[PDB]
RNA sequence: GUCCGAACCCACUUCAGUUGAAAAUGGAGGGGAUGAGUUGUGGAUAGGGGUGAAAGGCCAAUCAAACACCGUGAUAGCUGG
RNA sequence: CCCUAAACCGACACUGGUGGAUAGGUAGAGUAUACCGAGGCGAUCGAGUGAAUCGUGGUGAAGGAACUCGGCAAAAUGCCC
RNA sequence: GUAGCGAAAUUCCUUGUCGGGUAAGUUCCGACCUGCACGAAUGGAGUAACGAUUUCCCUACUGUCUCCACCAUGAACUCGG
RNA sequence: CUCGAUGUCGGCUCGUCGCAUCCUGGGGCUGGAGUCGGUCCCAAGGGUUGGGCUGUUCGCCCAUUAAAGCGGCACGCGAGCUGGGUUCAGAACGUCGUGAGACAGUUCGGUCCCUAUCCGCUGCGCGCGGAGGAAUCUUGAGAAGGGCUGUCUUUAGUACGAGAGGACCGAGACGGACUGACCUCUGGUGUGCCAGUUGUUCUGCCAAGAGCAUGGCUGGUUGGCUACGUCGGGUUGUGAUAACCGCUGAAAGCAUCUAAGCGGGAAGCACGCUUCAAGAUAAGGGUUCCCACAGGAGUGUUCCUGGUAAGGUCCCCGAGAGAUGAUCGGGUUGAUAGGCCAGACGUGGACGCAUCGUAAGGUGUGGAGCUGACUGGUACUAAUAGACCGAGGACUUUCA
């Protein structure tokens, strides 16, 4: 339903400069190389409009037989990641088309989704915020506990949904109004002001935000 | 070098320390040690380290060597056969090959041994 | 990376002079004022530097109305207009936080080449 | 950062001479305060001959504390003590003199006389 | 806590049933006049050599 | 029958242990430490009795009357089979 | 032959108990503590692994008892002149 | 029921009343006397010194807490017994 | 019901539900002029503070806040914790009793065990299936989360008001709490890095070093982790509604929001935002890839073995992943890790030499030496060499 731009890009790290009026700003910087439009969705034969784009350098050793036929009829040469921007205008993409990074300009709003940092299993206190009991006073062995579970015989039962320990991380994150600090196109390079999901390393997706800004 | 992030050696830090010096030291006076995979993989670079400070032959570098080893046979064979011996060499001094499991407690081996052909 | 660093190289200043912590620094900072700019002088020794890139940072420790007040600058922020090195410390460490419990002659540092 | 029982030093000629925080006020469950932040006070300690007696529930802003304020510009400020400055409940000083250097973070269109009245404004 | 009954045959062997292991793999040795199994990347018992046929090298005298 | 403090004697608090390393302990502190001190060797007091700076405490790891054997296959308007 | 114990009392080749004697150096008041000597050991399942969690230690911005039944625990103090 | 003491290891009502301490004190501290239901060798009222006793306060100090984070270890986890 | 034990008061921790709503949202009536209120109708989305006293719950008080809601869940929650109270044995007071003793009187002290079998719940895998075998990108039936709110300025000293006082409806700026990610900044950590240093023992000694004492201690500190930090978010809105307000309008010549019919209307409902999702066995969809093998028994050809294709897995090097599985990347057609070279960070001025000093030591040579994780190069070392699995034109029927 909604028109979306949008660009792939790696993660890089981060920095900082001033914008003009002096104050600080933290910049993630986005290695958003050149896409090709590997696929183009239409309501006729997927029957969702949609953009499937390639970002990244693959040996041509790593590619497989269907891989290699999926980017032979695209007419591109083969890429690493293959990911899909729902727009309502993917009609106006063609097959091979090449997007770089200045799709976005120096003071567009975007929205960065990433698979974030992971922690492996996390205690109910650090992925769910959870106090535990006192370092002392008597306590015994809990300190890090995750206390009641439930109620009693009414319901003889934990409720579905409690939060307990488990994995944390390496999950979709989309952060949302980030104001693009700047775009050098001819190298590929995003400077988008604020953190982004991810470590260093990690494929991002840059699109327009949503929300538009706040 | 770098640290080993988990649980260390020996059941302290202390102790791997002392274990990673002593088994480098006694990779250097035997040429190769059979010494379990973990540990031949732990001490290759610092006995690389090692190696690579014994290549130039001063008395500074000597005695910064003699910080670690602090056997001065060891540190006569590191400075004038082992060290001569890598001259056109640019790192990899030692390999490590596996070597197969202990009975007692199923451990796998290794052998950690310095090169022994010269790079020319 | 490399690539990293010469994003930075372009906010990066010149005319920086050299200094290290123990040396008593004058750093004229631009503060803005209603419409006016003006230029208040920040004078002290450098207890810090945090080093690395656009990310240089030092602090300034001054002893101003008997209080001690510690500002720490961006070494290549565009708030400063220039720094002026007026001695140059002897000191025996790059962090001189010690000075915190020190007041009088036991404050005074050296002075380089005595 | 000034929470429930911190005892600051009075940067006032009001006579009084600590201050413990009661309360820091901004809103429900409010943690901290900061540098041109005001709190609730009493008086721990006051000059027997004044006009501020030991025991009095004031309200004060606080000036110079130990921890640091980071400001826009990045950089930071940082002081050796805690120090506040009594109010008449308007947001005027109660006192006449300012004593040490004050943040510059008073002039964010609040508090002029105690800008006007501090010897440094840092 | 202690099992409140005592486990069904059939889950009884559910569970035990897992408790397995598998067959070591084994690779022939790449030296002519061995060609005898050893673990992969590992250097063989019967001639402690390794390597490629091309280039081999002596691990153990064994 | 001073003070601080080891050995030694004890056992105030806390943590651990609780199918223990241990049927009462371990770690960290804690009390006494020339005295009404502590300890080795041998000895004396025996069950309605002993001994007790006294808690019904202790008398061979459950003492408001030990343990063993015997009366004895005690008796149980009670439970179980 | 063992003997502040793997051989004794503890059902054990048991982090407990068990009387006496010899008992050196440097630092120290010291038989405390630290590192060593005479001498004796490496401890009777191991190898790995940055999960949570439990135990045992360590550090900590600003605040400083707001914790809690209670400053429990820890920190602070500590020695000689 | 004397001296002396008294909301007390005793006071039900009771968080009695008044004062002090706190920003705020059912505890505490000093009184009052209305002693449910003190009292003179089952001693009364005091008392320097002493106490791992109980209670309240001040200061120092701190991860007790705001609010937890990180490090190493014995288990936990994986492999062989 | 339970005495061959259903542990009990308060708190901590973790919640979830109701609405009889404390705040925020909508409305009717007012003895509603305005600012404020009172009252009862909707409404459970989010929120609903920190302390003093007391074992308390409760309550009083202090300082706040938009508000400091009332209840259920074995007066929720001790195989989750505490143990202050209460119901053990010691002891004392008052009182009662001749006494042994007693008290829903007070007073000080007083062992809280468990390695989780099943359901439940939080995570992570293996297997089979998804009518050939695969790779890659996806749809979304459905599921989960999120939903809080203040102050100030302006409209406007306007409307209202005798004055005092003082708006609705709109616009904007800055916050509190909560929460997601992140480590550029700040702070913390640091068993690793550099330095200093006490005691001792050792490397024969000087010099230079090493072991131990919590990393002996002390001062800093990159990377990683992290909050005390930094960025972002709640939404503008849409559809049907609630209380309520109506339009037209009879039955009932009038009247009537209702009976026919049409419409406004809330933080609530369903969407909008984020996330999971075809075991959704209804096992989906697009694109791409490999394809008519071999041998037996056969009995509509069936079916079973065997070697393969595309593709994978074992194995090895690792991390951006991780308890283990798994995941992700690399494996000589190679920068995956280590080493090496260079740089950055960190430390703070190595040894040796020269010189000054009786010596401890100072100065120079010289931002020296050392140095981890960060960066860029570089096959020197290790990723050797090999195995194993994996279709067959893929059951059947009717259409076209
Ligand atoms: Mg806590
Ligand atoms: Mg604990
Ligand atoms: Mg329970
Ligand atoms: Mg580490
Ligand atoms: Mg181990
Ligand atoms: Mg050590
Ligand atoms: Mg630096
Ligand atoms: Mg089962
Ligand atoms: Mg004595
Ligand atoms: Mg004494
Ligand atoms: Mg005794
Ligand atoms: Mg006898
Ligand atoms: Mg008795
Ligand atoms: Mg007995
Ligand atoms: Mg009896
Ligand atoms: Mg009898
Ligand atoms: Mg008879
Ligand atoms: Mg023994
Ligand atoms: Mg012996
Ligand atoms: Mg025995
Ligand atoms: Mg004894
Ligand atoms: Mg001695
Ligand atoms: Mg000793
Ligand atoms: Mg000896
Ligand atoms: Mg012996
Ligand atoms: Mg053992
Ligand atoms: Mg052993
Ligand atoms: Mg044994
Ligand atoms: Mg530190
Ligand atoms: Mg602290
Ligand atoms: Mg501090
Ligand atoms: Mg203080
Ligand atoms: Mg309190
Ligand atoms: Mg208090
Ligand atoms: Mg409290
Ligand atoms: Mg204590
Ligand atoms: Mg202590
Ligand atoms: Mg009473
Ligand atoms: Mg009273
Ligand atoms: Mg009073
Ligand atoms: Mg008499
Ligand atoms: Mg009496
Ligand atoms: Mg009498
Ligand atoms: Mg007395
Ligand atoms: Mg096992
Ligand atoms: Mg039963
Ligand atoms: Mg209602
Ligand atoms: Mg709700
Ligand atoms: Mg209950
Ligand atoms: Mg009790
Ligand atoms: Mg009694
Ligand atoms: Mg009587
Ligand atoms: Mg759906
Ligand atoms: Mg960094
Ligand atoms: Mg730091
Ligand atoms: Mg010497
Ligand atoms: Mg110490
Ligand atoms: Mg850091
Ligand atoms: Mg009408
Ligand atoms: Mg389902
Ligand atoms: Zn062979």
């Amino acid at each position: 339903e909604r028109t979306v731009k949008g660009v792939l890009g790696t993660k890089l790290g981060m920095t900082q400069l001033w914008d003009e009026h002096n104050r600080l700003v933290p910049v993630t910087v986005i290695q958003a190389g050149p896409c090709v439009v590997t696929q183009v969705r239409t309501p006729e034969t997927d029957g969702y409009s949609a953009v499937q784009l390639g970002y990244g350098a693959v040996k041509a050793k790593n590619v497989t037989k269907p891989e290699a036929g999926h980017f032979e009829k695209a007419g591109v040469t083969p890429r690493r990641h293959l990911v899909e921007l729902r727009t309502a205008d993917a009609s106006e993409y063609t097959l091979g088309q090449e997007i770089a990074a200045d799709v976005f300009s120096e003071s567009d709003f975007v929205d960065v989704t990433g698979t974030s940092k992971g922690k492996g299993t996390a205690g109910v206190m650090k992925r769910h915020g959870f106090g535990g009991l006192r370092a002392t006073h008597g306590v015994h062995r809990k300190h890090r506990s995750p206390g009641s579970i439930g109620g009693c015989s009414t319901p003889g039962k934990v409720i579905k949904g409690l939060r307990m320990a488990g994995r944390m991380g390496v999950e979709r994150v989309t952060v949302q109004n980030l104001q693009v600090h700047s775009v050098d196109a001819e190298r590929g390079i995003m400077l988008v002001r604020g953190a982004v999901p991810g470590p260093k390393g990690s494929l991002l997706v840059v699109r327009s935000a949503a929300k538009k800004a706040a | 070098p770098k640290p080993t992030k988990g649980p260390r050696l020996g059941g302290s830090p202390a102790h791997e320390r002392i274990i990673l010096r002593n088994l480098a030291s006694q990779l250097f006076e035997h040429g190769r040690v059979v010494t379990t995979v973990t540990k031949a993989k732990r001490v290759r670079p610092l006995a690389e380290k090692l190696i690579n400070r014994a290549k130039t032959d001063t008395v500074a570098n000597r005695r910064f060597v003699n910080r670690t080893i602090t056997d001065r046979g060891i540190v006569h064979i590191l400075f004038t056969e082992i060290g001569p011996r890598m001259e056109g060499r640019d790192g990899g001094y030692t390999r490590v090959t596996r070597i197969g499991i202990r009975k007692g407690d199923n451990a796998p081996m290794a052998v950690i041994e310095v090169i022994s052909d010269k790079v020319a | 990376s490399n690539i990293i660093d010469e994003i930075d190289k372009a906010s990066m200043r010149d005319d920086i002079p050299e200094f290290r912590p123990g040396d008593s620094v004058k750093v004229h900072v631009k503060v803005v004022e209603g419409s006016r700019t003006r230029v208040q002088v920040f004078s002290g020794i450098v207890i810090s530097r945090t080093g690395g890139g656009v990310q240089e940072s030092f602090t300034v420790r001054k002893l101003s109305f008997g209080t001690g007040v510690e500002r720490t600058f961006p070494l290549h922020s565009p708030i400063i207009d220039k720094i002026e090195v007026d001695r140059h410390g002897a000191v025996r460490r790059a962090k001189l936080y010690y000075l915190r419990g020190r007041r009088g002659k036991a404050a005074k540092i050296k002075e380089r080449g005595s | 950062m000034i929470q429930q029982e911190t005892r600051l030093k009075v940067a006032d000629n009001t006579g009084a001479k600590e201050l413990l925080c009661i309360r820091v006020l901004g809103g429900s469950k409010r943690r901290y305060a900061y540098l041109g932040d005001t709190i609730v006070c009493t008086v721990k300690d006051a000059i027997p001959g004044g006009n501020v007696k030991k025991g009095e529930v004031v309200k004060a802003v606080v000036v110079r504390t130990v921890k640091s304020h980071r400001r826009p510009d990045g950089s930071y400020i940082k002081f050796d003590e805690n120090a506040a400055v009594l109010l008449k409940g308007d947001g005027e000083p109660r006192g006449t003199r300012i004593f040490g250097p004050i943040a510059r973070e008073l002039r964010e269109k609040k508090f002029m006389r105690i800008v006007s009245l501090a010897p440094e404004v840092i | 806590a202690v099992p409140k009954r005592k486990m069904s045959r059939s889950n009884t062997r559910h569970r035990r049933s897992q408790w397995k292991t598998v067959a070591t793999k084994l690779v022939t040795c790449a030296n002519p006049a061995c060609g005898e199994k050893h673990l992969p990347h590992t250097a063989c018992p019967s001639c402690g050599g390794y390597g490629p046929r091309g280039d081999r090298r002596q691990v153990v005298e064994a």
